[PDB]
């Protein structure tokens, strides 16, 4: 029946359909034809599912993150040992119901995670995520006063990317190289960023400079900001600065060319550490530091 | 106790080297890329020589020639060398008589027999020597000892069981087992004539043997006198400690620190391994005391001399030196390995724990595993090697050869298979 | 009753917090105390070996041989005198060497099982059911435990790499044998070690007794060896509330430099390692020894030579004092290996809450 | 040039040679004292008539003798210094002899503007001055150092070995004004024996010892006042080679915590070298002395090092008899002393 292709039909979409919900409710079509009456016919068939997903994974995280929480929640359904049919009624139900509670989540958040803009702020924004910009133009909808610094980050051109989407809103933008990153840090109020994954030990998998933008936070003493919707977490534990799960190169070194074609590799996705981020943002409160490991202890129950 | 005279007896343990001491004498050999005499010269300035005698006879034209080049022809040195020239071939009791026959000996005299690389002081050796000749006046000659590595259980080829005084450290037998090696004897018979004079017998096996003596105006006239005497230790320390003249003395001279005669090849290799680690250290490759050593110190135990040549992208190990003028290729692993000045060496070689001496090419893609290569020798393509194969003077091995462990080559173009030409033994060549 | 009062050494005007004293040579005590914590008492007060993990399987052992010797008496009930011996224990414990924390979480849950089992049940049925489930803890909060740090650590670690070790944690020699023998990679093993006591000389021993790549190297030495390192794993001890490492000697100078020469820090520890008691530096709580294992000129441990130094008592102030347990700072270490898999150490307390 | 023509007349060369590569001369001082003797004996003995024949003989003299022990920097500097003084009285020579030249002050920018006697005796006298600065050094520190240490500050010690560092401590804690407790790491593959003897002259003077081991040092970093060094050689950058073992993590150690770092030495002992590298310029030791049995060191590899090194990035003040310097600054007290030729001998 496929759920790699269900995905690949999501090309002109998204925006609303986040990638991780998306995938989750992919999960909920494929267990809900073939009887989720029997847990040894169907569970290791979506868990081979997963595998074949994963093997088909360039570079992406999340999609790992978010099969855990389904399976999750598919494990508490009979935890009261109740009916094997209201039980079964109500996990096929809570597809849609998941998707539904991406928009909660997000109405939640951007009257929540204005209170954190101040008056008249100059930003330095990094990164694009769903929920960061939801604040930014719900805080526009608020009618606050706020300027905005875009960052050249190059993963598929994300920078202009970004510069695009916050003409459409008005309000007033220049491009900063992540180069010269470093010397804008003293006419910026606040740093934001949108991550990719938050991790088991407090840090955050993002893109191809975040790290580097922690850090001279850290020196300026200028505030580092982290806001997501709550299920990008996983049981990752990246133990150091330069280890991550990868399809593609982990820095390779090249031979003499002439031609020039083998150039460009560099880590693409970086880990930055606990102490860096100043504030996080979520749907499941205010919270920051130890915050991200409590909820995967109450989730994984281990 | 100023102005001392040392004899070194060379031309002594040839062909217990089997393939090599062929064309080149015994202690030309390079331990650490420089010649065996040099470090025990270095022994003789430590100690404080005046006057040094030297005894050649095979290939002494070679070791004559050495020593109009060495830094002590030059008269800034504090000792001149004569050479001693005899016969082709006789033991160290010949040799004696031979001397005390010329008439050089005055006083106490120094004798070696064997190179012997220590970083123990002779001062204190001197002084103990002299504290305890003052002590009673028939008192011969000096020993030195030193604690053994571990447990000689690997050591056979030195089963020297030496029973030694607590008070005195006067040695009482010397005897030799073969034990481990070939399990035959076990038996050792000692003397009962010496009993109550020590009371504090004290056994030892766990000491490794020097060969290196202080000896008085008394050994000449002894060796002249009793012509029996071939050796200096097995007959001779025995015979004069079993009543050959009443109330005549010898020492035993205990040392903690390292001390090892160079003898075997697996010993030489031991004592080389000693040598690239921090066990003599005083006696390192980075100080250069042949004044053309350019050797720095680097970290992890790596020896490099200036102006070495190296390929990007290449992995050295632990306890490794390398010689000066020396190209490297890609994808080349050395490990636990001497390699020699001006050495070319091709692309895809690992080595592991082998040895290479001066001016050696190896061919592409070879693997050498715990092997010795001597000076001018070169090797081709495909080659593989094993534990103990050692490889003589000019061995032109040619691409494309297997051999198996301790298969070892003849350095003369006679008994032993694989010679110096080209395809040695793998299809009928060779003079 | 035992001996009390009466110190070598000087009182010392800096560090004073803890006893400097004790028994090693045995005079005048009672005779009733059980010779097997005897033979422990005199082990613990010039060990080599142990370090946190072990002391308490020892401990448990010997408690096993007691309840196995214990037989009720026909007057007196179970919960009588049993709590009091146990007391004396722990007393002449304290007297020998300073307890661990894995020691008081095995002694508390000790005093839970008098507490549950009633005296109704025959003597012989009860202490029989008893060491079997003091044999299945043993096996769940330790051996089992251990496995599963193994193999959290087995993903952890990238393939052909470079460890920096401290101490004899026996968790951590494991985790080396693991792999090197099970998994077999390029593992280049170094090990440091201090003055007082040659741990690290023991584990190295121990890894050359497998075949493993090792160098051995002091903490003086530390700049020279660093310029290489990926990881480096600490002997665990104690990890407190705060998320504070509580651990043996040169284990904090090795976190420092490590963290400030980007490579992490690891640390593997158990889930009955972790306590609720606090603090901030090493002045706080600390684990002294008498200066007489610093007196000779080290190279082994026995040597007796007419040295440099002799004199502590009648020399006018010469505090040749050393610490022996100290503290790493909370930020500079990353990862930690538990029984709940892995957490970072600023997340200390989602154990004991978890119980 | 070789020592062919200096062998009947100078045999004192080859005797310092073998002092140096045997390690029979021990302690920078020492060697210092050796290498003025030498050039004492060359210029009493020697007839050359002509000045820079003669000069460019003694810079080949100082390379070959730096290229026989690169520990030995105090035997180089020593030489750059006479050299230098030589330089600067032939320069007013030549200016008489060819007969403004008084800008303003004594710069540098030596790309810019182009350009018998008594000369024997003033380099007899500025070899004579050499030795009187060298024998005192101590009151030159003094006067500068003990003026920045207070009462109940507690004073850490790395390198134990110095003479220099020893006999400051001593002036300060003969002022009856001064309390202050030692901590002297212990620096066990090298120093321990150094360290013993150091914390026994301590007792004897009666000063609160403390006797710490190399692990110990963080244990203690936040009780820490101050940190001393007993540095050998002092460099460009401001950077320390010292008297060997626990210095460099003591500093990182100090500087974590902010505790400041202070350096005594002279400028005999400062070197006008830049050290690009510390792999090349720290010398290692002898690993017989940390493990027992060679059978087992076949696979016990160890790592054992006698000097240590210390970027500037720590220390903060060194202190000479001149007077204190900051790290950033001491690269012209070396300038001061030595020429940009002198370098490369």
């Amino acid at each position: 029946f496929n759920i790699t292709e269900t995905y690949l039909r999501f090309l002109e979409e998204d925006t609303e359909m986040t990638m991780p919900i998306a995938a989750i409710e992919a999960l909920v079509t494929l267990l809900r034809i073939k009887t989720p009456e029997t847990a040894a016919e169907m569970i290791n068939t979506i868990k081979s599912s997963t595998e074949e997903l994963i093997k088909s994974i360039p570079n992406s995280v999340s999609l790992r993150a978010g099969c855990d929480i389904f399976m999750r929640f598919v494990l508490r359904n009979l935890h009261l040992y109740g009916d094997w049919e209201n039980c079964k009624q109500h996990l096929i139900e809570n597809g849609q119901l998941f998707v539904s509670r991406a928009k909660k989540s997000r109405n939640k958040i951007a009257e929540i995670g204005v209170d954190f803009i101040a008056d008249d702020d100059i930003i330095l924004v990094h990164g694009y995520s769903r929920a960061v910009f939801s604040l930014l133009n719900h805080a526009a909808n608020k009618f606050i006063r706020f300027r905005c610094v875009v960052t050249e980050s190059r993963p598929s051109k994300q920078g202009n990317q970004l510069y695009t989407l916050l003409e459409q809103k008005g309000i007033p933008v220049t491009l900063i190289v992540d180069s010269a990153v470093g010397a804008v840090i003293d006419k910026v109020d606040k740093v934001f960023v949108g991550a990719e994954g938050v991790a088991e030990s407090g840090g955050i998998i993002n893109l191809v400079g975040t790290y580097s933008v922690g850090v001279l936070a850290h020196n300026a003493r200028k505030p580092f900001y982290v806001v997501t919707e709550s299920h990008k977490f996983v049981r990752m534990f990246p133990l150091s600065s330069d280890d991550l799960p990868m399809a593609g190169p982990p820095l390779d070194f090249t031979r003499r060319t002439d031609d020039l074609e083998d150039a460009l590799r560099g880590p693409t996705i970086d880990y930055t550490a606990q102490e860096y981020i100043t504030a996080l943002i979520t749907d499941l409160g205010v919270l920051t530091p130890s915050a991200v490991s409590e909820e995967l202890i109450k989730m994984w129950y281990d | 106790e100023d102005r001392l005279q040392a004899v070194v007896l060379t031309d002594s343990y040839e062909t217990r080297f089997m393939p090599l001491t062929a064309v080149k004498p015994r202690c030309l050999l390079p331990l650490a890329n420089v010649p065996l005499i040099e470090y025990t010269l270095e022994f003789l300035a430590k100690a404080g020589v005046h006057e040094v005698f030297l005894i050649c006879s095979s290939h002494a034209n070679q070791i004559n020639d050495y020593i109009e080049n060495s830094k002590w022809n030059l008269p800034w040195s504090p000792f001149k060398i004569t050479t001693i020239m005899s016969p082709e071939a006789r033991c160290t009791g010949d040799v004696m008589r031979d001397l005390d026959n010329r008439g050089i000996i005055t006083g106490d005299f120094i004798l070696v027999s064997g190179d012997v690389l220590t970083n123990i002081d002779f001062s204190k050796m001197l002084e103990f020597h002299k504290k305890m000749h003052l002590q009673d006046k028939d008192h011969i000659s000096t020993m030195c000892l030193s604690k053994a590595s571990t447990y000689p259980k690997t050591r056979t080829i030195e089963p020297a069981a030496f029973v030694l005084d607590k008070s005195t450290s006067r040695c009482i037998y010397y005897q030799d087992l073969p034990l481990p090696s070939s399990r035959e004897k076990t038996s050792i018979q000692i003397d009962p004539e010496l009993l109550d004079n020590v009371d504090e017998f004290v056994i030892r096996n766990d000491l490794i043997d020097c060969r290196i003596d202080i000896c008085t105006s008394h050994v000449p006239l002894i060796f002249q006198e009793n012509f029996d005497y071939q050796s200096l230790r097995t007959d001779f320390v025995k015979g004069v400690i079993s009543s050959d003249i009443l109330g005549k003395h010898i020492y035993a001279y205990l040392t903690d620190e390292y001390a090892v005669r160079v003898e075997s090849w697996q010993t030489y290799d031991t004592i080389s391994q000693d040598f690239l680690g921090r066990w003599c250290y005083p006696l390192v490759l980075d100080s250069n005391i042949q004044d053309d050593q350019t050797y720095s110190y680097e970290s992890r135990h790596i020896y490099k001399e200036k102006d070495v040549v190296l390929a990007q992208s290449c992995k050295i190990g632990k306890c490794t030196a390398i010689g000066s003028g020396t190209k490297i290729g890609e994808g080349t692993k050395i490990e636990n390995s001497v390699i020699g000045r001006n050495c070319q060496i091709g692309e895809n070689i690992r080595i592991k724990n082998s040895f290479i001496w001066d001016d050696c090419i190896i061919g592409n893609n070879s693997i050498i595993d715990h092997s010795l290569i001597a000076s001018n020798a070169t090797l081709g393509s495909n080659v593989r090697l094993n534990d103990g194969c050692i490889i003589g003077f000019n061995v032109k091995i040619d691409d494309n050869m297997d051999l198996d462990r301790n298969t070892k080559i003849s350095a003369s173009p006679q008994d032993l298979d694989d010679q110096t030409l080209a395809v040695s033994i793998v299809g009928d060549k060779g003079v | 009753p035992g001996i009390s009062s009466v110190i070598p050494t000087v009182l010392e005007q800096s560090f004073d917090n803890s006893s400097l004293i004790s028994v090693k040579e045995l005079l005048l005590n009672k005779d009733l105390i059980h010779p097997s914590i005897l033979l422990l008492t005199s082990h613990l007060a010039h060990y080599k070996i142990v370090g946190s993990i072990p002391r308490c399987i020892a401990m448990l052992e010997v408690f096993q041989i007691v309840i196995k010797d214990y037989q009720t008496p026909k007057g007196t009930t179970l919960s009588r005198n049993l709590t009091s011996y146990l007391s004396h224990q722990i007393d002449l414990l304290k007297k020998a060497r300073p307890l661990s924390v894995t020691m008081g979480n095995a002694i508390r849950w000790l005093k839970q099982e008098i507490s549950l089992i009633d005296p109704s049940t025959p003597d012989k049925a009860a202490k029989k059911d008893l060491c079997e489930k003091i044999g299945q803890f043993a096996k769940e909060k330790i051996e089992l435990a251990d496995q599963l740090i193994i193999d959290n650590a087995s993903t952890q670690i990238e393939e052909s790499t470079t460890i920096v070790t401290y101490g004899s944690s026996k968790v951590l020699t494991e985790l080396l044998l693991h792999n090197a023998i099970s998994l077999k990679k390029n593992i280049k093993v170094i090990v440091v070690d201090s003055r007082p006591l040659f741990e690290g000389r023991k584990m190295a021993e121990t890894l050359r007794n497998a075949g493993v790549n090792v160098m051995y190297a002091l903490i003086t030495s530390l700049d020279t060896i660093f310029n290489d390192v990926d990881y480096v794993f600490l002997g665990a001890h104690s990890i407190l509330s705060n998320g504070f490492l509580y651990s043996r000697a040169g284990t904090a100078m090795l976190a420092m430099s490590a963290k400030r020469r980007n490579i992490p820090v690891l640390v593997c520890c158990e889930s009955l390692k972790f306590s609720q008691r606090v603090q901030l530096d090493s002045v706080t709580f600390n684990e002294l020894a008498d200066p007489n294992d610093l007196v000779n000129i080290d190279y082994e441990n026995p040597v007796e030579r007419r040295g440099n130094k002799g004199a502590l008592l009648n020399q006018f102030i010469k505090e040749r004092k050393f610490e022996k347990k100290k503290l790493a700072m909370e930020n500079k270490p990353k990862g930690n290996k538990i029984g709940g898999k892995k957490g970072s150490e600023g997340e200390s307390k989602d154990a004991s809450n978890e119980e | 040039h070789p020592n062919a023509a200096t062998s009947d007349v100078n045999v004192t060369i080859d005797t310092f040679v073998a002092k140096l590569k045997r390690r029979q001369v021990q302690g920078s001082y020492a060697i210092a004292l050796e290498t003025l003797q030498l050039l004492m004996r060359f210029i009493s003995a020697a007839r050359w008539n002509h000045v820079n024949d003669l000069i460019e003989q003694i810079r080949d003299l100082g390379n070959s003798l730096e290229k026989a022990h690169p520990t030995a920097f105090s035997c180089g500097n020593v030489i750059r210094r006479i050299l230098a003084v030589l330089r600067d009285e032939v320069e007013e020579d030549t200016m008489s002899t060819t007969v403004v030249a008084e800008p303003l002050i004594s710069s540098m920018f030596n790309l810019l503007q182009k350009p018998k006697t008594d000369y024997r005796q003033v380099a007899i006298q500025g070899i004579k001055d050499l030795i009187d600065e060298i024998k005192n050094i101590d009151e030159g520190i003094q006067q500068i150092a003990i003026d920045l240490i207070h009462d109940h500050e507690i004073l850490l010690t790395p390198t134990p070995d110095s003479k220099t560092v020893l006999k400051f401590l001593i002036t300060a804690r003969e002022r009856s004004n001064r309390t202050f407790t030692v901590l002297v790491t212990e620096g066990f593959p090298n120093n321990t024996k150094n360290a013993h003897e150091f914390a026994k002259k301590l007792a004897q003077h009666n000063i609160e010892t403390l006797v710490v081991p190399d692990s110990a040092v963080f244990a203690l970093m936040s009780r820490v006042g101050k940190v001393i060094i007993g540095t050998k050689a002092v460099f460009v950058n401001g950077g320390t080679i010292s008297s060997n073992s626990g210095v460099s993590s003591v500093c990182e150690c100090a500087r974590e915590f902010r505790t400041p770092v202070f350096a005594v030495a002279g400028l005999y002992k400062l070197s006008p070298l830049y050290p690009f590298d510390v792999e090349k310029f720290v010398e290692f030791g002898g690993s017989q002395r940390i493990l027992p049995r060679m059978d087992p060191r076949k696979r016990l590899d160890t790592v054992n090092q006698i000097t240590d090194y210390v970027p500037p990035e720590n220390i903060d003040i060194y202190i000479t008899n001149v007077g204190g310097f900051n790290p950033s600054f001491i690269y012209r007290i070396a300038w001061d002393n030595y020429k940009q030729i002198d370098v490369h001998l």
